[PDB]
DNA sequence: ATATGTTCACATAAAAACTAGACAGAAGCATTCTCAGAAACTTCTATGTGATGTTTGCATTCAACTCATAGAGTTGAACATTCCTTTTCATAGAGCAGTTTTGAAACACTCTTTTTGTAGTATCTGGAATTGG
DNA sequence: CCAATTCCAGATACTACAAAAAGAGTGTTTCAAAACTGCTCTATGAAAAGGAATGTTCAACTCTATGAGTTGAATGCAAACATCACATAGAAGTTTCTGAGAATGCTTCTGTCTAGTTTTTATGTGAACATAT
């Protein structure tokens, strides 16, 4: 049995776009791209945990990971919306 | 030109960033 | 009896990503805010692509999505452009230039 | 021709050429083309084929090409 | 007619070199790499290396014709591919 | 005739050596402007090691975009180096390698 | 204007190094320029790197790693 | 009966067996790797300690600086082709000057 | 409190080299090529383990490794010492 | 144009960015 | 005629030799986990056929290129002088970094049950082709 | 060249279901706050000398229009092989099960790598003797 993306990156589609469809092979290309940024963040906040010489990675490190990769605006939107979904979650 | 997506990111098409500008 | 994708109010998993996390050796220990921060910043880049190449779709009277369409939406912008940098789409083209 | 090398003809290239926005060539291009599709090739075939044969197996799976990019530096999205 | 050509290429999507001499050439250059044991191929390994490959060197070319307009020429010269290979720094251009 | 070809011997000379080229003081002043413009209003202390680091890696840098853009105008049919080498060299070097 | 602490004479050294014969006027701007913008990304990661623990001095390691995380890799300092 | 000894080395061995345990890498380490790590390690530092000797002996000097560990290494292709974005301190550049220029 | 390779790379010179010595500079310039080297090996090495779905890491992997990452004499000359340093420390 | 301790040539890189037959 | 190549005192910051001593490494045994070996079967790869029509290969050509050269205009290297700016030798003050404890909160480990992605199956339709205006 | 018709491959829609993830509880561990110590970064003072700055000049460099020599994109026509439909055998990739060997966790004994001393030492600096360009 196989895993992957489809359909939560069809539902985000529907919440985007109502009368749009995809194909197979941008599913594939989207199911690629998830992968490899998921790789990126996650060896570069591994890496930042080994150098302070910790034993745990915490948000702190997701949000130092996202601001070391991603361009300038792309780094600050990503990092409002990370903090906005930490806080909705945390009061619950 | 440029495109203004949700949350108001200006998506800007890329320009001759190898030219010093002041 | 209630999902943690929904506490945090998005569409993406989070289990699936705090197991992944654990299971990929990164580090002996995982937080618990890491997978929902990490799930938000993927939904964010999936809905900002999509948009784009909604957009590129339907200025071409098309009503589906195909690689040639995703080509032209991360080529058009500057900072996709820039973190995709060393990606090949495949059938996807090239840019009209000159 | 005979030799699997001259199986890239001339129109392919062109083809090629026109498609990167080339506007007129020359006529020593097709052979520096060729050379330098071999060196990739090589290059690619042989990190696939030692990925292969790391494991015990006889045919070339897709993943192993795509692997063999990813290592040298190129990633690929489509065959993912 | 060459612009009507390259305006109708840049739109285009599909693969410009034939199955038969790619697959060819590709179990030839495997064959010589192993101690002569003959490898099966799966059809989507020699697609993604088809695609690999064009788009490799579509992007040359694209290096090429900067470097052959710099040199105040139209017509490109194999010096103005081994230059780009040479400025790309003995990893990209190789 | 005052000096037929002394930039033969400056540029043998120099080939030789292994000394940084840029004052200190100049280069720290610097440094710590552009620090001090990325935070918001703190100001940070540098350890010596640091700034010579960068100046090492700064120079380095600059010496062989210098060897590219020197290639590139060789190419051109000139002996004299332009600013558009040096664009054209970045251009080709890519996003990462040519900032 | 510390910009301008960087001299001419200096960047003549640098691209006579570099095995540069002549050198227009019109350069020393462009370096000057290329230099800033080589300086502010590094310092960005540096400075990143460095907040990320709770310190405020910057060290060589720091520097190291923000040149690393680029792909440019620095021996003499580890 | 250190361990390096019996496998003919001078590199460490379980120093090498207890980073590679404590290097978040996999969760079991064989017997072997450490032994075959520290062999290739040490292969390599022999060969760049000799290129860069004789550099510093060809160049009438007793004590090996960086300069001659960088035209050790610059002037070996395979070794060149290893470090390739790698940049060595107080290193220098090869004396390379263009034909054109030169008369 | 600190760990090098100081000592070691002192014995590979005076078995190469009797009467050489070496500067400060040059030996932390070893220490950084040995660490590098050790970095990329162990992490390629990971890396093939995870592909096939294994969590052992053997001298295969580390052959593998080897031959994918050393050009080719090199990679030849270092199979070939490893493969020996292996059998001679199994005989014991 | 150099053998080492171990029988390895060690070359100098002369040129890699040309196609030879 | 001058920087170049070679030669001798010296002392000195730098390399090298001793030591002792916490701490990292080695020896040995029971536990548990993993990967190799064996049998089958089913999917996918290799092989032959028919046509074939679709594309390519070969021969000319001349309009469209490249290349070498010289005159008009532009300019960057070379040089005298000066004084200002960077460098060197002391000098603390103290803001900031490094070390040790500990404990409360955060994270890992285990069994159960439900719910959600997956694999097949049955319908619906956007997109490609052809012909005609 | 665009517009309209029809066909079918390729989407969407629709169900069983099994395994993965919450729910709840229990045991482990780790990292921030506080106190203490030390350390090196920074701001200051006094000389000083050599390297940057101004200004001028002229031989060296670039730009550009032009004639001489080369060639490859367009065209017509005959050949031929990559493609495709269909079929077809069988090889090996994959799944399930079993079992012996290797890694591991723990403890005790050893030997050694490193920081603190403390003894030599290549070579940069200064000054001087032949010399190729």
């Amino acid at each position: 049995r196989k895993e992957s993306y489809s359909v939560y990156v069809y539902k985000v589609l529907k919440q985007v776009h109502p009368d749009t469809g995809i194909s197979s092979k941008a599913m594939g290309i989207m199911n690629s791209f998830v992968n490899d940024i998921f790789e990126r963040i996650a060896g570069e906040a591994s890496r930042l945990a080994h150098y302070n010489k910790r034993s745990t990675i915490t948000s702190r490190e997701i949000q130092t990971a996202v601001r070391l990769l991603l361009p300038g605006e792309l780094a600050k939107h990503a990092v409002s919306e990370g903090t906005k979904a930490v806080t909705k979650y945390t009061s619950s | 030109t440029s495109t203004v997506t949700k949350s108001r990111r200006i998506s800007r098409r890329p320009s001759d960033w190898w030219v010093v500008k002041s | 009896a209630k999902s943690r994708s929904s506490r945090a109010g998005l569409q993406f998993p989070v289990g699936r990503v705090h197991r992944l996390l654990r299971k990929g050796n990164y580090a002996e220990r995982v937080g618990a805010g890491a997978p929902v921060y990490l799930a938000a910043v993927l939904e964010y880049l999936t809905a900002e692509i999509l948009e784009l190449a909604g957009n590129a779709a339907r200025d071409n009277k098309k009503t589906r999505i195909i690689p040639r369409h995703l080509q032209l939406a991360i080529r058009n912008d500057e900072e996709l452009n820039k973190l995709l940098g060393r990606v090949t789409i495949a059938q996807g083209g090239v840019l009209p230039n000159i | 021709l005979r030799d699997n090398i001259q199986g890239i003809t001339k129109p392919a290239i062109r083809r090629l050429a026109r498609r990167g926005g080339v506007k007129r060539i020359s006529g020593l291009i097709y052979e520096e083309t060729r050379g330098v599709l071999k060196v990739f090739l090589e290059n690619v075939i042989r990190d696939a084929v030692t990925y292969t044969e790391h494991a015990k197996r006889k045919t070339v799976t897709a993943m192993d090409v795509v692997y063999a990019l990813k290592r040298q530096g190129r990633t690929l999205y489509g065959f993912g | 007619g060459w612009l009507k050509e390259i305006r109708k290429l840049q739109k285009s999507t599909h693969l410009l070199i034939r199955k038969l001499p790619f697959s060819r050439l590709a179990r030839e250059i495997c064959v010589k790499f192993t101690r002569g044991v003959d490898f099966n191929w799966q059809a989507q390994a020699l697609l993604a290396l088809q695609e690999a490959a064009e788009a490799f060197l579509v992007h040359l070319f694209e290096d090429a014709y900067l470097l052959t307009l710099h040199a105040g020429r139209v017509t490109l010269f194999p010096k103005d591919v081994q230059l780009a290979r040479r400025i790309r720094g003995l990893e990209e251009g190789l």
